[PDB]
């Protein structure tokens, strides 16, 4: 009942080898880039505002203002896990997919 | 007497300096860290400055507290001063101390002090005797925390030869010692003794014999950041001249980058001179920042007119600075590596000539690299293309080269393979950085709900439920 | 003069040598630069003529370039032409090299999860 | 008639940094004229700290009756504005104290007494509670950072700038911001950032203090030429009126510009060797004028070419009035530089143009620029480490 | 005059550093596991902390003897309370925001002042800064 | 620290004027000794006859 | 004692290996509690939940919150809550019981 | 089996006491209660009649353990 | 004035039109991500030095 129950949200076979779409694909490396363009503005000021914070306005200040290292991050984690993906998945199919 | 009284007021601030160093010599045997003796080693540099004969004398027959052989060997050699009127008994071992022995730690620290002031007044001959009398000690003595001590000493005894211009007997002892560090894994006293070593090669030209030691010794890892600094320079020195231009350039860069930050700066005079070369013997172009600098503008200035030289890809030039620089490239010892760059004179000049010129009569190559006849610069082409340094072709009977059409660079695989290097390098730098987060060893759990606190709760839960419910 | 390609003085060096003691190791030298020559000529020319590689490769007799040129493999024209067509073996971009390209991208990926 | 009037106040003097630098020149070192404008100078204000600096290092022979009697002035009008000060914080207000500190700065900064003004002016910074006082306090730190070319002085107050002008919404200042940091954008050859900072102001132009209305003309042409595309220049500077105006009374800079647009590159030329001279002897392109003009050349043989699919040689050296040989050289290092997008065949003297993609140029600039980058990151923790 | 005694402390003194090795590294890795176990610690007790009722929002009118102050829960009224044994009476001033248990009301935080009401009656009013320099005439 | 005073530290003699003190994105092309531009102009307008 | 030091230190070092090897074991099994304690949180989040408004936060846990029913409460926050969402005059649904910022 | 995994560790190094209190230790203070069990028990099986400080030491913080 | 992308050929006679393609704005950001990068390291480099 445990190996049964184990096929909830298993993928199937298809998708694992499936190439998203590459046009969408660069219009969401673009995108994503460019919102850590302007992150990178804000998260240079972010670094010489925490130099002269008071230790109780290290988590208080942060409270409903956005931090740009936390998004950079989350970027920085979808991109390359995207890419990187994009990128396997479409080296692998040259060689499994071929016509020779 | 002003001199005198800011003297001795100068000189009694520094005995208490060297007891205080003893104190974490002698704690980091009772403490048993050998890492307490390195903030000892750390202020080496700046009192061997703040030491004078009088400073000398008062350590040496002060600090011993018992008239053994040592005290008859180092106390000969030192001046002593007159009758003074501030006549401070500076005895720093009291009751059993004094009669105690000195620590080898201890004592071989003091008698390095010495030998460093007799370097000081050019006294080689007699910092020679005191060096060899040193090396006795530590030879015969097998301590933990005496290594870090002797990696200076050894430093310092190859330094006293230095001034001796004899640099030989001591390649006999330099060997003998590394083999009792590595045997021993005495990872300071390895790295210090394999490093003049090559210093110990390399003076002598025996660039072969350096060689086979770099290839079979295994530099410490865990080394100062200071003798990871000599070891790229000395094995970046060595591969240049075994023509391993691209393995030289990354260890001369990495000597940079690990020497001193604000001292040192005549090393960094010495390996940038270098890194030019070998970057002008790559085929690459010298970063323009570092002939700006203060420190390396006047040093750097007859290399800066060879870059140039080399850069324009033209004999005529390069030759000028060879006959105008050419003794002072023999006194720095890169001599030998520049001959070469004639080579990449010539191999830029024709990479210039295939990059701007479709097609370009071999009389006018001959012109452009100021060669001697189009028939020479016919074979030059020709090895060019075969080397793959120039994309083209020659027409022998028409005389000319056609270069080839230039390739969509981002239509192939370099981009990915620089971006590699790139994205690993990156990748490297974030582990490296994780690596080294350390956690003080804070009381863990103590954050969580404290046990009298916790116990508030359920009593009035108690209440709330006895009441409530009723 | 070997390095930079200058052959023309590497054949001048017999003259000039320092003394009679040098000739032997010219010799020995001069066998490996004409192979060097003519490794040159099959990535430089596309085609090159009979007698005019003759000075290229310094030659004396035209019969001496006969051996050399079926030991080199020379396919020679009815012109008096040497066709040196071999450049078709290119780097080979035709081919992805996936399974390297694979490999470097998993070692990405392990350099991100791996750490912990 | 009233324009110079409007501009804020001339301290530190910024001629007197040109004219430092024309005599730190070899050409101009001797130029009796230029020697004789500078003494004026310090002998109407008094400059007796730039005295010892002029002196010094341009190994000058002292007077000691004129340095003695510019000390001995400097002497009593500080010991009359310290006076007013200790008057001031007795009996007076909190205003009248920072007035009575304030002519003390100016007075340093007119005699040339850096730091003593820095601080004199950090210290009024402190207790004026006027934003446009505070502001003008900042104006003058980056004139006297421009002065010495305090590069750590200018950047700091340029982000103080923008602040306090952010605060209170006073685009009269932003103005003169623009103006101050176009100067700064030329001095650290930022021609693009300076291009855009000066034609915004143009309209706008009240920083005499500066330079004069023409010289600012005469400078935004020149950072437009090298780096405003063709399309950019015609709507802002060839069809600016504002510029257009001043052009009729400057002939040499309208020719130059116009040569360009107008493609008469024998001209071109010939105004480029006009403004290679000015910008030599100018304090400010001085350090780019050799990339300046290196650069407008190669916009002109561009120009020339992208419009066709090959020129022969001697067309290209007739069209720049120059010999065959010259344009031959002139395009091998510019196209082994990358930075024309074409190439030569000597044999039949034909110059080819190509049309690279900018994916490539993009690709260099982020292999360059990251490992510009990289290398900071690799640096930096090194500084970690230890 | 020893046997092996060169031979065992080669041994000895080859395991001490290896030893030493693992000491360090293991001390590294028990820092990060307890750093991680306490994390998780924390978020289980979480649960029953937030399950713990809130307090209340209050107002001082006038701290009184005995430990005891006079504050103002915002909609039911005022109330006499006692202050928690870590919060100091001379602390507790008036008009001053504090924190009360659930049930007991027992003063036990001082919360971050409320506006100044001169403050908030100048934020109403308006009226706009001025300074001498945007006086003219 | 172990400061390198084994390696000769070659005097400096060098000009403390603030010989350079500039941040740009220099490069090499600014360093090459040639004549100004107007005396190239100058030497070839004449060569041409004009 | 120069035998028993020699052999009390190669335990020793053995003991190491086996305290080394736990610990790497227990890090990978605390990751995944530490996965299980974040989703077993959640059922603070269960439906109904009465909604405040935030005016202040106090600290980096705790906060001031004006639920619908009328009266200020100084509650503690989730530790899961995006705390950049927490802006002044943001509505939040407060634990039905306890108020706490869920 | 978790709370008798670390039980069973006292019947390995009762023989040399001083051994528990080290591997046991972090074990004392783990999320799960059942393995804080078992490390109080493993000290009291190795380090039964030795009067161990340190092992003691470590169950003085443990006789106030949130669970019973 | 690039209101159309092409290239004349005088000899020929001749206009050739091309289809340029557009500039791929991902390089854009990255380049100007890169510069602001730098700059957060010029950041980190005064609180590196400054407080150690």
């Amino acid at each position: 009942e445990q190996k049964m129950l184990l096929n909830l949200h298993k993928k199937s076979w298809m998708e694992g080898l499936t190439l998203q779409d590459y046009s969408e694909h660069c219009k969401h490396n673009e995108s994503v880039v460019k919102e850590m363009l302007e992150l990178a503005k804000n998260y240079n000021k972010a670094v010489e505002e925490e130099d002269k914070m008071t230790p109780e306005q290290l988590a208080i200040k942060n409270v409903g203002k956005q931090d740009p290292k936390r998004h950079l991050e989350e970027h920085v984690d979808v991109l390359m896990t995207s890419n990187i993906v994009q990128c396997l998945a479409a080296m692998l199919d040259t060689v499994v997919f071929k016509l020779i | 007497a002003a001199a005198e009284h800011s003297q001795r007021e100068l000189d009694t601030v520094t005995l208490e300096d060297i007891k205080e160093h003893v104190k974490q010599l002698e704690k980091a045997v009772s403490g048993k860290e050998p890492r307490f003796v390195l903030r000892a080693l750390r202020m080496l540099p700046s009192t061997s400055r703040r030491l004078n004969h009088y400073v000398l004398y008062k350590a040496v027959q002060g600090f011993f507290t018992s008239n053994n052989a040592t005290r008859d060997f180092l106390l000969p050699f030192l001046e002593e001063p007159m009758d003074t009127e501030a006549d401070l008994q500076f005895r720093p071992r009291t009751g059993k101390a004094a009669s105690t022995p000195l620590l080898p730690e201890v004592e071989a620290y003091l008698q390095l002090l010495v030998v460093i002031f007799m370097m000081n007044s050019k006294r080689y001959k007699e910092a020679q005797k005191i060096s060899d009398d040193l090396m006795q000690k530590i030879s015969t003595q097998n301590r933990r925390a005496l290594d870090l001590v002797a990696a200076k000493c050894y430093y310092y005894h190859a330094r006293v030869y230095e001034f001796l211009d004899k640099l030989d007997v001591v390649r006999s002892f330099l060997h003998a010692r590394l083999r009792t560090a590595t045997l021993r894994h005495d990872a300071d006293g390895q790295a210090t003794l394999l490093n003049l070593l090559l210093r110990n090669y390399l003076h002598y030209s025996l660039y072969d014999q350096a060689e086979k030691l770099v290839s079979k010794s295994v530099f410490p890892e865990q080394a100062n950041n200071n003798e990871w600094a000599r070891y790229l320079y000395y094995t970046g020195r060595i591969k240049a001249i075994q023509l391993e231009y691209s393995e030289a350039r990354r260890t001369m860069t990495n000597a940079l980058r690990k020497a001193p930050q604000h001292t040192a700066v005549g090393f960094k005079q010495t390996v940038h001179k270098l890194l030019i070369v070998v970057e002008l013997l790559l085929g690459e172009i010298p970063d323009r920042l570092q002939f700006r600098q203060p420190s390396l503008k006047r040093s750097l200035m007859p290399y800066f007119l060879l870059t140039q030289a080399v850069r324009t890809g033209n004999l005529a030039k390069f030759n000028q600075v060879l006959d105008q620089f050419g003794e002072k490239f023999q006194a720095d010892g890169t001599y030998t590596l520049i001959i070469r760059l004639r080579h990449n004179v010539i191999k830029t000049g024709v990479r210039m000539i295939s990059l701007s010129y479709s097609r370009i009569s071999l009389a006018d190559i001959a012109q452009k690299l100021q060669l001697d006849s189009p028939e020479d610069a016919e074979f030059i082409v020709a090895k060019a293309i075969r080397d793959g340094v120039i994309e083209a072709s020659i027409n022998h009977e028409k005389g000319y080269v056609q270069s080839k059409e230039m390739i969509d660079i981002y239509s192939t695989r370099e981009p990915q393979l620089a971006f590699h290097q790139r994205i690993s390098f990156c990748l490297d730098i974030h582990n490296m950085s994780v690596k080294a987060m350390r956690f003080p060893p804070k009381s863990y759990n103590k954050d969580l709900e404290s046990a009298e606190e916790r116990r508030e709760r359920e009593q009035q839960d108690l209440e709330f439920a006895k009441e409530m419910a009723e | 003069y070997l390095m930079e390609g200058s052959y023309n003085k590497v054949f001048l060096a017999k003259g000039n040598i320092p003394a009679e003691s040098y000739t032997f190791f010219i010799d020995i030298l001069l066998d490996t630069i004409r192979d060097e020559i003519a490794g040159c000529i099959e990535k430089a020319y596309e085609k090159i003529l009979f007698t005019e590689a003759t000075r290229i490769l310094f030659f004396n007799t035209p019969k001496k370039m006969t051996d050399y040129a079926k030991k080199r493999g020379w396919v020679l024209g009815p012109n008096n032409y040497y066709s040196f067509a071999s450049q078709q073996q290119k780097p080979e971009d035709t081919t992805i090299p996936s399974t390297e390209l694979a490999k470097q991208v998993i070692e990405y990926a392990r350099q991100l999860e791996m750490i912990v | 008639e009233n324009l110079e009037e409007e501009g804020l106040p001339k301290n530190p003097d910024l001629r007197i940094a040109q004219l430092r630098f024309l005599l730190s020149l070899p050409e101009h070192r001797g130029d009796a004229a230029v020697r004789d404008e500078l003494m004026a100078a310090v002998r109407d204000n008094n400059m007796a700290p730039y005295y010892e600096a002029l002196c010094k290092s341009l190994d000058w022979q002292i007077d000691v009756d004129l340095l003695n009697k510019m000390k001995k002035a400097n002497e009593d009008e500080l010991k009359r504005l310290d006076e007013e000060l200790e008057d001031a914080e007795k009996n007076l207000g909190e205003s009248e104290i920072r007035d009575a500190m304030m002519a003390k700065a100016e007075y340093l900064c007119r005699i040339g007494d850096k730091e003593g003004a820095l601080t004199a002016f950090r210290k009024t910074y402190d207790k004026t509670v006027a934003l446009g006082h505070r502001l003008d306090i900042v104006f003058y730190l980056l004139r006297i950072g421009l002065f010495y070319m305090d590069n750590d002085l200018i950047t700091r107050n340029t982000e103080k700038a923008k602040s306090l002008i952010e605060e209170g919404g006073d685009w009269d200042r932003r103005n003169r911001l623009k103006v101050y940091q176009g100067l700064y954008c030329v001095a650290i050859r930022d021609f693009k950032q300076a291009a855009e900072l000066f034609l915004d102001t143009v309209s706008t132009f009240t920083s005499y203090e500066l330079m004069d209305y023409k010289t600012f003309v005469t400078y935004t042409v020149y950072v437009s030429m090298i780096a405003l595309e063709r399309p950019d220049l015609r709507e802002k500077v060839i069809k600016g009126a504002e510029i257009l105006e001043v052009l009729h009374s400057l002939p040499a800079v309208r020719q130059y510009l116009f040569s360009l647009y107008e493609c008469r590159y024998s001209v071109f030329f010939q105004s480029l060797a006009v403004v290679e001279q000015e910008m030599k002897k100018d304090w400010l392109f001085a350090p780019h004028y050799r990339y300046y003009v290196r650069e407008m050349r190669i916009h002109a043989y561009s120009q020339l070419l992208e419009s066709y699919r090959s020129l022969t040689l001697g067309y290209m050296a007739e069209a720049f009035g120059v010999g065959v040989e010259f344009i031959d050289q002139e395009l091998s290092r510019f196209i082994a530089a990358g930075r024309l997008h074409c190439k030569i065949d000597k044999v039949n003297e034909i110059v080819e143009t190509n049309r690279p993609d900018s994916k490539n140029w993009q690709y260099q600039e982020t292999i360059k620029k990251g490992d510009l980058l990289l290398n900071r990151v690799q640096k930096l923790s090194r500084v970690i480490n230890m | 005059g020893s046997g092996l005694r060169q031979y065992y402390l080669s041994k000895i003194e080859e395991l001490q550093l290896i030893v030493n090795d693992k000491s360090q590294n293991l001390r590294r890795l028990q820092a990060q596991r307890n750093e991680l176990n306490a994390k998780v610690r924390l978020l289980r007790e979480e649960l029953q902390l937030l399950q713990e009722q809130g307090s209340y929002v209050g107002e001082v009118v006038r701290a009184m003897d005995k430990k005891k102050v006079l504050v103002k829960v915002h909609p039911e009224g005022k109330f006499v309370v006692d202050v928690d044994k870590n919060i100091d009476i001379n602390d507790v001033t008036p008009n001053c925001r504090v924190a009360l248990r659930n049930d007991s009301y027992t003063l036990h935080k001082i919360l971050p002042n409320k506006v100044d009401p001169l403050v908030s009656l100048m934020m109403v009013e308006k009226v706009p800064d001025s300074t001498y320099e945007m006086i003219g005439g | 620290d172990d400061e390198f005073e084994e390696f000769p530290a070659e005097d400096w003699a060098g000009l403390d004027e603030d010989e350079d003190a500039h941040v740009w994105e220099d490069n090499w092309d600014d360093d090459n000794v040639e004549d100004d531009f107007s005396n190239q102009l100058r030497a070839e307008l004449e060569k041409h006859g004009y | 004692d120069l035998y028993s030091r020699y052999k009390k230190l190669q335990q020793e070092l053995e003991f190491l290996e086996v305290q080394e090897e736990y610990i790497k074991d227990e890090q990978k099994n605390l990751k995944k509690e530490f996965l299980h304690a974040q989703e077993e949180v959640k059922r603070i989040q269960s439906i109904p939940l009465v909604i405040g408004q935030f005016l202040e936060a106090v600290d980096q846990n705790t906060a001031i919150v004006g639920s619908t029913t009328g009266s200020n409460y100084y509650v503690r926050i989730l530790s899961t809550i995006d705390r950049e969402l927490l802006k002044p005059n943001a509505s939040v649904a407060l634990h039905k019981h306890s108020n706490a910022l869920v | 089996v978790r709370r008798a995994a670390v039980e069973s560790l006292g019947f390995i190094l009762f023989r040399t006491p001083e051994q528990c209190p080290s591997v046991v230790s972090l074990l004392s203070e783990s999320y799960n209660p059942h393995v804080r069990y078992g490390a109080a028990m493993a000290l009291g099986i190795c380090c039964a009649g030795t009067g161990n400080k340190e092992a003691i030491n470590l169950l003085e913080p443990m006789t106030n353990d949130p669970v019973n | 004035d690039k209101k159309f992308h092409g290239i004349l050929d005088q000899g020929e006679g001749v206009l050739i039109i091309f289809d340029e393609p557009p500039v791929d704005k991902t390089y854009e950001a990255a380049l100007e991500t890169i510069q602001n990068m730098s700059k957060v390291v010029d950041s980190l480099y005064n609180k590196a030095k400054k407080l150690t």
